[PDB]
């Protein structure tokens, strides 16, 4: 049980940057359906109709 | 200053060899247990 643990503490260790970045993923996902689709500029680009 | 008293002899040394059986299955069984709890998922 003591290895057990040591294997679920170093889980719980190795994965902070994985949460991390799912969380980015999340949020990115979260503010597309939150303005309906509709993207912005930010960046400065010139377009075509 | 014949073979059937020493065969009793030997089987004092199978009773031994008996209880190394025992400890041996006895491993296997714990290294089966332990791998289980542990290692899947």
């Amino acid at each position: 049980v003591e290895l057990y643990r040591a294997l679920d503490a170093y889980r719980a260790r190795i994965a902070v940057e994985y949460v991390l970045i799912r969380a980015v993923r999340d949020e990115i996902y979260a503010v597309l359906r939150r303005d309906g689709g509709a993207l912005p500029q930010r960046f400065a680009c010139h377009v075509s109709r | 200053s014949v073979l059937t008293q020493n065969v009793l002899s030997a089987l004092e040394i199978l009773r031994l060899v008996r209880l190394d059986l025992r400890q041996l299955a006895q491993s296997v069984q714990d290294t089966i247990q332990h791998m289980r709890f542990l290692y899947l998922l």
